[PDB]
């Protein structure tokens, strides 16, 4: 271990992301970027964070009864907004730009009172 | 696969809403040429 | 104090260690050496060429030459999903491309309502 | 499919600017509406 | 009796010691090899109450296992904030489509 | 697993106007 | 004979089993009792329904089984296997239970403009 | 083989409505 109790957990389909620290105490306690955040009871011993499609972030750490530990920096790039603009994406939204104001000069053309 | 199917119905739904609004303004200005 | 700062654009995944610039560093991967044979090799710097979800995904910890990575700051857990040259819109792009949009229909069409005047 | 994904978020956004382009029309022409009668 | 739910990499299994018998349900596609069943794969969400007879060590008894499954992949996630507001729009879109009808006349 | 069916819901909706207006139109052209 | 039902509403999922309806029925869960602690708010059993909060699929998921006193853990001969991936607020829909929707709004576009088309006339 | 065939199929066909639309209204005026 070496001084490193924060882990992650793997090996899960769920589209969820977790933690684990492991400290064979009472009260362990938790944090998040540093500051804190929380606290640890008995029946779990994994803090949760939610999909991992919100792209969770930031520096994660843990103590148990002993000093102040090392963080877990996370990063997650789930993109979920991937427009892939290759060969047939900037041509589709070049084209549905210009006929487009094509189609609205030539009614506002056709307004003459 | 839960948040592909919720964006492949947000496009239904704006297409929609541009089929409503075409139809919208093409109303008013033959409207308002008269 | 400095966390692990990664860029990634399309298929090139760039990631540097900010914690020991003046000095000697190496790499892993899950506890494996990388670096040198594809992969990017600098004190620094580091490019993951043609990068995947399933298969470079890990602890990414970054020891200086001839200390044991134990007692190192911290480490980073990377789970990144590359593209084929796409592009991450984040709230500040679909801003300015919806600003300019409406600039350049509303410049478009203010100049042919003069022209139906003549 | 990553595929589909990539379609949809790109047809998403292009006729979000299309309905964008709409509404505006219709505030040009209902401002147009309006100052005639 | 507890009776295994085997789980290949995308297939589901019931595996007795002896025939299952199917009583309500989805019947599945039934293996040529003896005392054992095939559902289906694990996203089309196989069910039904099931039944066998005793294991290596128990046998001469009978029970049932019902058996559930919800891996859905043709759910939707939506959330309140958008979902509301295309309604919320469109309500919107139809009332001004309907004032722009009674200008034309 | 929506998305291609979908497609041609709206396609074809569309269409029906389109048709439907062609036939208004060549009814008093 | 008897049946089992279970309904799963975005995150919470509730059990029940009528198979003794003439008393209240304790619950397991792989030889562990979990129907009656009076903590863990994640859980909590009722006359007959049991409610299993946060729902995970790698875990809480295996052979449920329905017990009233005086029977024995292996007393009951129906079981049941339940495999859920749930989500928070998550329901399922398929073409057709969209299709009826979109068309139904466009029918009543459709009658709205035509009612008040007539209107004018 | 059909990703983008949708949209291109229906911007074909907003585009043919919008121009028969054209034609037509001109008609009713007279
Ligand atoms: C984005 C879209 C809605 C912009 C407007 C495009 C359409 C609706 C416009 C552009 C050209 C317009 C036509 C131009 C000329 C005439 C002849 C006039 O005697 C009656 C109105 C009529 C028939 C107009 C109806 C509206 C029209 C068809």
């Amino acid at each position: 271990k070496g001084n490193h109790l924060v882990k992650v957990y793997d090996y899960q389909e769920d589209g969820s992301v977790l933690l684990t620290c492991d400290a064979e105490a009472k009260n362990i306690t938790w944090f998040k970027d540093g500051k804190m955040i929380g606290f640890l009871t008995e029946d779990k011993k994994k803090w949760n964070l939610g999909s991992n499609a919100k792209d969770p972030r930031g520096m994660y750490q843990c103590k148990g009864s002993q000093n102040k530990s090392k963080p877990l920096q996370v990063y997650y790039r789930m993109c979920q907004n991937c427009i892939e603009l290759n060969a047939a994406t900037i041509s589709g939204f070049l084209f549905a730009e210009i006929v487009s104001i094509f189609v609205l000069a030539v009614g506002v053309y056709f307004i003459a009172g | 696969t839960e948040k592909v199917n919720m964006m492949s119905l947000t496009v239904l739904g704006l297409r929609m809403l541009f089929a409503k609004t075409v139809a919208v303004n093409a109303l008013l200005t033959a409207k308002l040429a008269a | 104090q400095t966390p692990y700062k990664v860029s990634i654009s399309g298929t090139t995944v760039i990631l540097t260690c900010p914690q020991y610039p003046g000095s000697e560093i190496l790499w892993q991967h899950n506890d494996k050496n990388i670096g040198g044979d594809n992969i990017g090799s600098d004190e620094d710097h580091l490019s993951l060429k043609e990068f995947s979800e399933l298969e470079q995904s890990g602890y990414y910890v970054c020891y200086p030459r001839g200390s044991k990575p134990e007692d190192a700051n911290f480490y980073l857990y990377l789970r990144a999903r590359v593209c084929e040259n796409c592009m991450e819109m984040d709230v500040m792009s679909v801003a300015t491309i919806v600003i300019v949009d409406i600039c350049i229909t509303g410049g478009l069409l203010l100049l042919v309502y003069y022209w139906s005047k003549n | 499919t990553l595929l589909l994904q990539l379609t949809n978020t790109s047809a998403y956004y292009m006729y979000l600017l299309l309905l964008l382009k709409s509404v505006v029309y219709f505030a040009i022409i209902t401002c147009c509406l309006l100052r005639r009668t | 009796f507890k009776i295994p739910i085997e789980e290949l990499e995308d297939r589901v299994f019931v595996n007795c010691n002896t025939s299952i018998t199917w009583v309500e349900g989805t019947v599945g596609t039934l293996l040529s090899d003896i005392t054992r069943l095939d559902l289906g794969k694990r996203i089309l969400d196989p069910r039904g109450i099931y039944r066998c007879n005793g294991t290596d060590i128990y046998k001469d008894k009978e029970s049932t296992v019902q058996v559930h499954y919800r891996m859905c992949q043709s759910c939707v996630e939506l959330d309140p904030a958008t979902v509301a507001g295309i309604i919320v729009t469109d309500v919107i879109a139809t009332l001004l489509l309907a004032l722009g009808v009674f200008c034309f006349a | 697993l929506l998305d291609p069916k979908l497609c041609y819901l709206l396609d074809g909706i569309l269409f029906i106007y389109g048709v439907i207006l062609t036939a208004l139109f060549l009814r008093v052209k």
